[PDB]
DNA sequence: ATCAATATCCACCTGCAGATACTACCAAAAGTGTATTTGGAAACTGCTCCATCAAAAGGCATGTTCAGCTGATTCAGCTGAACATGCCTTTTGATGGAGCAGTTTCCAAATACACTTTTGGTAGTATCTGCAGGTGGATATTGAT
DNA sequence: ATCAATATCCACCTGCAGATACTACCAAAAGTGTATTTGGAAACTGCTCCATCAAAAGGCATGTTCAGCTGAATCAGCTGAACATGCCTTTTGATGGAGCAGTTTCCAAATACACTTTTGGTAGTATCTGCAGGTGGATATTGAT
């Protein structure tokens, strides 16, 4: 039963950040464009992790290299490290 | 082996100088110190910049001062500077 | 034989999930698209356990006030019902 | 021979600041007195979300600040809220909140 | 005695406005509101005409910014005509 | 110097047709009647957090004069930069 | 004599970058590499807006290039749109835009 | 009567480069002027902050070109590597 | 209303993951004492440019009139919420091995610096030129009918 | 479609102020040339913590059923756009006087050691406990009737 990643991001969990965000109730097409929206979130945030990742000389992606991508696009998180 | 340094022991001073008889978890802990390096940051960012715009070679409590006032909310400013001028005194009136 | 009304339990899933904090999404699942999307950029790449937590966080984070803005502006337009135009309007609006 | 943190009444280590600071490319010179304020502010901000997170621990019968009690004590305080509108507190969540209009006809 | 239907000279202005660059409040005007909010942060204060102006320029390209989001609100809301709430709601997602 | 005249009021001279060109530019076709105090009021407080930031640079210069520099400055502060006038 | 500025094929002053970096204290020291990098960048894009600006200016019968001219390219381009997407252009107005709905008659 | 230094001349030589017939208003220069010190502050600001992420204390053409990355978008980006690779070799070259 | 299906609440039990406790113990900041360097407040004053002032030139306030927009009302139909039914993927745990991070090398490229050269900014005085804003006069858009 | 009032076009037209010119100057850059210091790449490696694979756990995919929301169509009440009119306030061009900004002084304050003392981080290792995730029975919420 193969399966697309991004589709690994399931109805039940989309619903779940929903309820999360106080929303009742959800037109069906709010699943893909969810998906959407997480993937763009994603690539902007991971190309810059990484790029801190190669300046490094790493292998692995770091919490850090993660931190830093987060600061500079504006998303500060508190948690791990820095 | 190489050392990491961090602020959770002093958080920790002052977390029992307001609530003795109340802990903080390791996760709590870190974001404690995430908030006290990004305001460091934050702070000591103005200040540079101050400085730099005045073309003056030192950060000193003026420029602190100043820069807190930028950062920080009316009331949250308001009693940083008193906290920070009552510092400051508490350590010239003293050998 | 006993059936509860539509929105009943929406609103019961929504107390629970303002109470509670734990990501909703599961670890690998997320963990494979990070992965993916992570390959388009470098190769055999590893990633720290935190640091992939460090994503899934944000991201959340991130979606769940994407919702906030989201279901304020079906509201705007008189609905309770979110809409990709709701989301379409909230990035436009955050300047996404 | 103390501690300058003891000598300006401070938890907050006045020698650290001070060594972060130089090590920190923000100017060429820095003032005796600057590490001093700095470490000042650090603490009063860090008692105050202490404070507010300690009471709700209380709040929710606990005795050990977790995220949770992070976030409720800012997003609760309309101040630390602007100051960290920006910032995720990780495992934080959110305020329980919902609008009225989506509350069923009484 | 011709007249232009509502809303005709208003689609004529916009393609004026969108042509020029042209500051849209008077000089004066703008400028004593300057003083009066400045004097009330500080007495005795004096300001370069290029403060002035410097002000008013960015305060006219945030107004304009703001009623393109607040006019999207109307539309999104069905409707063709702004209204405060059109105004708040921008505001709202901009996390003003 | 003598008698500096009393500033008040002056809100009010961001006149109705000022209110509705800036509309204009931003591609509004028809306003509702209560937008006019309503963007008074947005425009105040846009004002004030610019001037409040831009003579706090000014008193730290220890200046009597608020430059365009301590307003492009401002501005920065605040994620509106501005290219123009020395920013 | 020779300018490293001529040294590396560039009409901006590598001097000029190099001094500026030492005085904006963003590190101890500064490769000689750095700026010739950075007035090569700096200098492209300049080159790059210019090109665009000009397309402007000339789309209009204009042979002077003003702010509007500058405003036209910026926001004309999806790239550097959003490389000044928090940035004002005195004097640059806005991109003729009606929306759809507004427009008259079907 | 000190010396305001800007980017002017160099930014007119690149003008009449690409448009040789084309001049540019003072008040667009400011602009261009502006720009320059902006993307500067920026580059240099990223530069900066790597560095220290690396306990390194040199800003070299290496820490530049992970800056550029970072701050442009796609094809700016991509050109502006090139661009700036092309002259640091340039450079090396000639001496 | 009542009647019951189900959610939710509160008190109490408890095992252990997570947090406190210690203390060897030790490298590496943090403080102290003295020799040395430099930054910027102060005291002076040259000189831009800000406030402050009178003329004309141009746009704001206001009332009338009604086109058409908003929002209320109604309703019919598609569309998402709820919830059975089984079932295939995540989660949790256990273990080599990849690579990150610790350490010493040593050398190319850095800072320091002293004399020498070129450049860019201005400042004084220069005539050159794109286009703003005026003109009329030829054509498009619009709205009555 | 037809007409006619009004906007829109745009192409030709002097006035000028902003741009481009240049000449003379120079202070501060920038370049050049050893003299001396070192940051980090390079190469070798110990040991976390990462990917992986397997046992157990557990929540998501699908389909039926229909409540109730969305949006279409209808509508009048009335708000907001157009525009005539009356006219006051802004614009813009000219002339002393406040404050900034350019000196140069020079001592209080910072840097730069170097040497003496300590604390804050690990980590061994052991010790202790707040509360999470049960339990059960009591009451509250919802929804059918
Ligand atoms: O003729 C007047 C006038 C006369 C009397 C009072 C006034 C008040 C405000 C504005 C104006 C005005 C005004 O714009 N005009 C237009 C003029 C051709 O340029
Ligand atoms: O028994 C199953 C099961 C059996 C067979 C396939 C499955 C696929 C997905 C999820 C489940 C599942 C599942 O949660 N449970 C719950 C069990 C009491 O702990
Ligand atoms: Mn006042």
């Amino acid at each position: 039963v193969l399966r697309d990643n991004i589709q690994g991001i399931t109805k039940p969990a989309i619903r779940r950040l929903a309820r999360r965000g106080g929303v009742k109730r959800i037109s069906g097409l709010i699943y893909e464009e969810t998906r959407g929206v997480l993937k763009v979130f994603l690539e902007n945030v991971i190309r810059d992790a990484v790029t801190y990742t190669e300046h490094a000389k790493r292998k692995t992606v770091t919490a850090m290299d993660v931190v830093y991508a987060l600061k500079r696009q504006g998303r500060t998180l508190y948690g791990f490290g820095g | 082996k190489t050392r990491k340094e961090s602020y959770a022991i002093y958080v920790y001073k002052v977390l029992k100088q307001v609530h003795p008889d109340t802990g903080i978890s390791s996760k709590a802990m870190s974001i404690m110190n995430s908030f006290v390096n990004d305001v460091f940051e934050r702070i000591a960012g103005e200040a540079s910049r101050l400085a730099h715009y005045n073309k003056r070679s030192t950060i000193t409590s003026r420029e602190i001062q100043t820069a807190v006032r930028l950062l920080l909310p009316g009331e949250l400013a308001k009693h940083a500077v008193s906290e920070g001028t009552k510092a400051v005194t508490k350590y010239t009136s003293a050998k | 034989p006993h059936r509860y009304r539509p929105g009943t339990v929406a609103l019961r899933e929504i107390r629970r999930y303002q109470k509670s904090t734990e990501l909703l999404i599961r670890k690998l699942p997320f963990q494979r698209l990070v992965r993916e999307i992570a390959q388009d950029f470098k190769t055999d790449l590893r990633f720290q356990s935190s640091a992939v937590m460090a994503l899934q966080e944000a991201s959340e984070a991130y979606l769940v006030a994407l919702f906030e803005d989201t279901n304020l502006c079906a509201i705007h337009a008189k609905r309770v019902t979110i809409m990709p135009k709701d989301i379409q309007l909230a990035r436009r609006i955050r300047g996404e | 021979a103390k501690t300058r943190s003891s000598r300006a009444g401070l938890q907050f280590p006045v020698g650290r600041v001070h060594r972060l600071l130089r090590k920190g490319n923000y100017a060429e010179r820095v003032g005796a007195g600057a590490p001093v304020y700095l470490a000042a502010v650090l603490e009063y901000l860090t008692a105050e979300i202490l404070e507010l997170a300690g009471n709700a621990a209380r709040d929710n019968k606990k005795t050990r600040i977790i995220p949770r009690h992070l976030q409720l004590a800012v997003r609760n305080d309309e101040e630390l809220n602007k100051l960290l509108g920006r910032v995720t507190i990780a495992q934080g969540g959110v305020l329980p909140n919902i609008q009225s209009v989506l509350l069923p006809k009484k």
